RNA sequence: GAAAUUGUUGAAAGGGAAGGGCAUUUGAUCAGA
RNA sequence: CGUGGAGGUCAGUGACGAAGCCUAGACCGUAAGGUCGGGUCGAACGGCCUCUAGUGCAGAUCUUGGUGGUAGUAGCAAAUAUUCAAAUGAGAACUUUGAAGACUGAAGUGGGGAAAGGUUCCACGUCAACAGCAGUUGGACGUGGGUUAGUCGAUCCUAAGA
RNA sequence: GUGAACAGCCUCUAGUUGAUAGAAUAAUGUAGAUAAGGGAAGUCGGCAAAAUAGAUCCGUAACUUCGGGAUAAGGAUUGGCUCUAAGGGUCGCGAUCAACUU
RNA sequence: GCGUUGGAUUGUUCACCCACUAAUAGGGAACGUGAGCUGGGUUUAGACCGUCGUGAGACAGGUUAGUUUUACCCUACUGAU
RNA sequence: UUUGCUCCACACAAUAUAGAUGGAUACGAAUAAGGCGUCCUUGUGGCGUCGCUGAACCAUAGCAGGCUAGCAACGGUGCACUUGGCGGAAAGGCCUUGGGUGCUUGCUGGCGAAUUGCAAUGUCAUUUUGCGUGGGGAUAAAUCAUUUGUAUACGACUUAGAUGUACAACGGGGUAUUGUAAGCAGUAGAGUAGCCUUGGUUACGAUCUGCUGAGAUUAAGCCUUUGUUGUCUGAUUUGU
């Protein structure tokens, strides 16, 4: 018989299935419609989460009863030194999908990059492109007959990236490599763009501006086997329940003879890919800039970390993203951030966010201090120094 | 690392038994005492004085010091079988306070 | 010193049972003349 | 067709190997079955004509015994709690000694008894089984030792009752 | 020792340190806890839990078989320290001795 | 496709009313679902009443109390090698 | 690697065969329309012709195809070289230059075949593997163990580790939590008890005050580190 009283399902079922994710690093799984008249850029960047912060600025929403007011929004520190390109994928379209047809590395790979070719580095003779690297003996024949395969073919481009680690405060030490796709029209200039650009730099606001709508891609924070009540939020059963009340106490009728997709089941829980959208960037700050975390109303000469540095990470030393609102995955993860999949035209987007201030206060505690000048001055002298 | 050696340690007996249930907490202190002692001497032969075990034990079962500071000796045995012929011997060092102290080689004893 | 049941060795087969019937292929084995 | 036993017969087979058992080896019979070879084995047994029956199993939640898959699985989680060193030993988380940390907390995890048990007491030797891990230890195993009354009990008295 | 107490908690004498262990710290459990705001809306039902609780002082209704109801209900106080007062024995007002309770 | 509720009374399905709501549609799945629960009801044994029966006892009448066992196998499902 | 691995050529051994026995012989579109040829005024053009199935086209003679002698013509074809171009949908094929070599049944001769006994698939293909002989080529990793916690029931995941912006253990600093340590001192302290230079002293005294936002703790899943000390070649396995 019917259920007695309606209510939506627990979950969402395209969500499905609850497992680990293949990798540590979520795939970007669509990138943006290429618009072949606009310049050669990189339409997606490596980062890692380094933390959260609060900043405050005024709102520009007309209607609004916050309109011209201030507001306080939370905040997430994504850490983005600049990515090395070391290579060029060509991708030629076929009847059964898009296949890569080459892939054309740079001569010289630093060490960080070579580590994410091996599981034993340390032990290894690192003979990793040491024969490819000849390729460019005398005129580099042999790559440019490759780069020429990829402008003749290769309706897409996407260059090879890693991150550099080395200047985050991780202790991972082997780098991220992923394929960014080229947008950018001349499949012929994609692969100009790539190859000029081998073994040097791009840097995060190259790619990204103020205000800009980005995607957050990352797998989620695991938190292992996960009963149904908190993986799926099913009601937790009475205090009364004999066998446990955190369980689904139905898990099926008698017919089908089967338990069904559909039912929540314990299981893994967390460590999920997520791509998450419409995260609006509220900074674009650089590592070389001292005073990273000042604004025009505050003029604190302070950097984004906060005191004692972000909490389970570090110090943000390189540029660095900071998105409004939180996205999938815990702090010292690899994320890729990439543009928006469409134009969004919504006086949410479009909104031009000003910071006014930016939280350094200890989030290792309640912090008071937005400085040590800051604690000194309000604590006074005290007897190991200050 | 195959040579007979005295050093001074101080091992942080709090972090090592963080969250730690109470029963439990004055015999992890010996088993992390031997694992440390093996780390720094390379001996998976440790041995620990009784006098040591009574400081371990000074304040009961849960009762463990945060920091402890040992003298580890590698020192070599000839005995029935080789097995292992470096072991380490820890005492404890019986200072006033066990803070503020860096790893020094005895070089006496 | 049987069978159930078991170890080893050897032979063979094995995409959600296995086993069976008719027929032949293949491998092994063998009587009759 | 086959089985146990019986009368007759083949002056049947057999320690130079009867019977039994094993044998994707051979032959006969539609079949019940029969025959042969090879291995194993060790003392009896068979063909035919008849006699006779406690004479043929897949079952009966059959009977007795034996054995699986389950499965190296469920589990060995109440009674706060163990640790260091030495000795012994082939072997030590568990024995002994020392050290330390704990508990029972005198309505005891102490010291005695009644019922019951019956040697469990104690020593020496000692670990195959038992102590649902272990064991060098034991209420185990083997061998011994040990219970001393005029006064403590029984014995005597009567009780309900017999 | 605390305390009204053969309660609970800690200790002395005595005894024991015996319960298979080691390593991790998922879900679900068993046992023990806590929780913003709401306060029984949960549920057959306040089941479970919570709240109350000792002692001193105040105050105590209906009803009643006049005995109770009654710890009704409902209030207050409680540590530590330094003091003050009162409460006894024996000997010939004095001398001396002594223990707690308020 | 999507949602279709919070409560008072009753073991209740049903019913009824209060109230919110966009709406408070109807149904199935062994009248889905007890090795999922619960056990208020029903539905053993205790007990009380009324009617009936000479009686033992009866009542699809009322009332009160009344043990809810097992997964470690196979598959299915959830996750994991 | 008690001579390992790979590629090529040859030979020899195996191994099988979803099933060779002349050739899978390439426009696209329409079908109430097309193909081909040709012409021009180049089109949705004129004219001619074809279909009515591949019943085609190509190939096809020679001891399973031998050995030879000529003629004719500079064709056809095989091979290994070679010139250049095109082909990425799974290209791995298509085309093209030049010379060399063999065959040529286009035509005409000479020799051979037997006895496999009147048939017996009467063995002619290609699939993998191994080995040996030569030539050519290259000179790693992964796992266990240790380690990390972005992970985790166990597996799994994610990190680190052979001399360094290395790692670890300590120590230092930052951060944070609590709330002012111990010790000493005080002309603080309700008072009580003594003493005498009766205006002060001694003893006890919860507490108060100062040194003292002090002291303690702080990664165990915080940040950082010009310091101290140490560590850095154990095991197993993998080949086209
Ligand atoms: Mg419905
Ligand atoms: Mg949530
Ligand atoms: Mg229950
Ligand atoms: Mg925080
Ligand atoms: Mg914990
Ligand atoms: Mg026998
Ligand atoms: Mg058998
Ligand atoms: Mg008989
Ligand atoms: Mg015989
Ligand atoms: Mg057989
Ligand atoms: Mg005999
Ligand atoms: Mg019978
Ligand atoms: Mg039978
Ligand atoms: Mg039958
Ligand atoms: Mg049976
Ligand atoms: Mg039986
Ligand atoms: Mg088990
Ligand atoms: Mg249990
Ligand atoms: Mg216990
Ligand atoms: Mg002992
Ligand atoms: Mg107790
Ligand atoms: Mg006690
Ligand atoms: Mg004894
Ligand atoms: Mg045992
Ligand atoms: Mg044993
Ligand atoms: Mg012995
Ligand atoms: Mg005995
Ligand atoms: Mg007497
Ligand atoms: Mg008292
Ligand atoms: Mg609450
Ligand atoms: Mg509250
Ligand atoms: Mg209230
Ligand atoms: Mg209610
Ligand atoms: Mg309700
Ligand atoms: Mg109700
Ligand atoms: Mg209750
Ligand atoms: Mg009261
Ligand atoms: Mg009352
Ligand atoms: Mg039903
Ligand atoms: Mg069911
Ligand atoms: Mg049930
Ligand atoms: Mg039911
Ligand atoms: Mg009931
Ligand atoms: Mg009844
Ligand atoms: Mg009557």
């Amino acid at each position: 018989s019917h259920r007695k009283y309606e209510a939506p399902r627990h979950g969402h079922l395209g969500f499905l299935p609850r497992k680990r994710a293949a990798s540590i690093r979520a795939r970007v799984k669509a990138f943006p419609k290429d618009d072949r008249s606009k310049p050669v850029a990189l339409t997606s960047f490596l980062g890692y989460k380094a933390g959260m912060t609060t900043i405050v600025r005024d709102l520009d929403r007309p209607g609004s009863k916050f309109h011209k007011r201030e507001v306080v929004e939370a905040v997430t520190v994504v850490d983005t030194p600049p990515v090395v390109v070391v290579g060029v994928v060509g991708y030629v379209e076929t009847p059964r999908g898009l296949r890569s047809l080459t892939t054309v590395w740079a001569e010289h790979l630093s060490d960080e990059v070579k580590r994410r070719f091996y599981k034993n580095w340390y032990k290894s003779k690192k003979k990793a492109f040491t024969k490819y690297s000849a390729k460019y003996a005398q005129d580099g024949a042999g790559i440019e007959r490759e780069l020429a395969r990829i402008k003749k073919y290769a309706s897409v481009v996407r260059v090879l990236v890693h991150t550099q680690i080395r200047k985050t405060p991780l202790a991972q030490k082997k780098a991220h490599l992923a394929e960014i796709q080229l947008n950018g029209g001349s499949i012929s200039e994609k692969v100009d763009w790539a190859r000029e650009h081998f073994e040097k730099t791009v840097a995060v606001d190259s790619v990204f501006e103020q205000n800009e709508m980005i995607d957050a891609i990352a797998v989620t924070k695991g938190h292992g086997f996960e009963g149904v009540t908190h993986r799926w939020g099913t009601k937790k059963l009475p205090r009364k329940t004999h066998r446990g009340l955190r369980k689904v106490a139905c898990i099926g009728a008698w017919h089908p003879a089967h338990v069904m997709w559909s039912v929540a089941r314990a299981g893994q829980r967390g460590y999920h890919s997520r791509t998450s959208i419409n995260h609006k960037i509220y900074r674009v700050g650089k590592g070389d800039d001292e005073a990273n975390g000042a604004t025009s109303f505050d003029r604190t000469k302070k950097t984004i970390t906060p005191m004692g540095g972000f909490v389970h990470y570090g110090e943000i030393k390189n540029d660095f993203i900071m998105v409004k609102g939180c996205i999938p995955g815990n702090r010292k993860r690899i994320v890729t951030l990439r543009k928006s999949l469409y134009t969004n035209t919504s006086r949410k987007a479009l909104e031009e966010v000003s910071l006014k201030w930016i939280d350094t206060a200890s989030k290792f505690g309640k912090g008071r201090f937005q400085t040590p000048a800051e604690k000194h001055a309000f604590m006074g002298t005290l007897k190991k120094d200050l | 690392l195959k040579d007979v050696v005295t050093r001074e340690y101080t091992i942080n007996l709090h972090k090592r038994l963080h969250g730690v249930s109470f029963k439990k907490r004055a015999p992890r202190a010996v088993k992390e005492i031997k694992k440390f002692a093996k780390l720094h001497m390379g001996t998976d032969d440790v041995r620990l004085a009784p006098e040591l075990n009574q400081a371990i034990w000074k304040r009961g079962v849960k009762g463990v010091e945060y920091r402890l500071r040992l003298r580890i000796s590698r020192k070599r045995n000839e005995e029935e079988d080789a097995k292992n012929p470096l072991f380490s011997y820890v005492e404890p060092v019986l200072v006033a306070s066990a803070k503020g102290l860096q790893t020094v080689v005895v070089e006496e004893d």
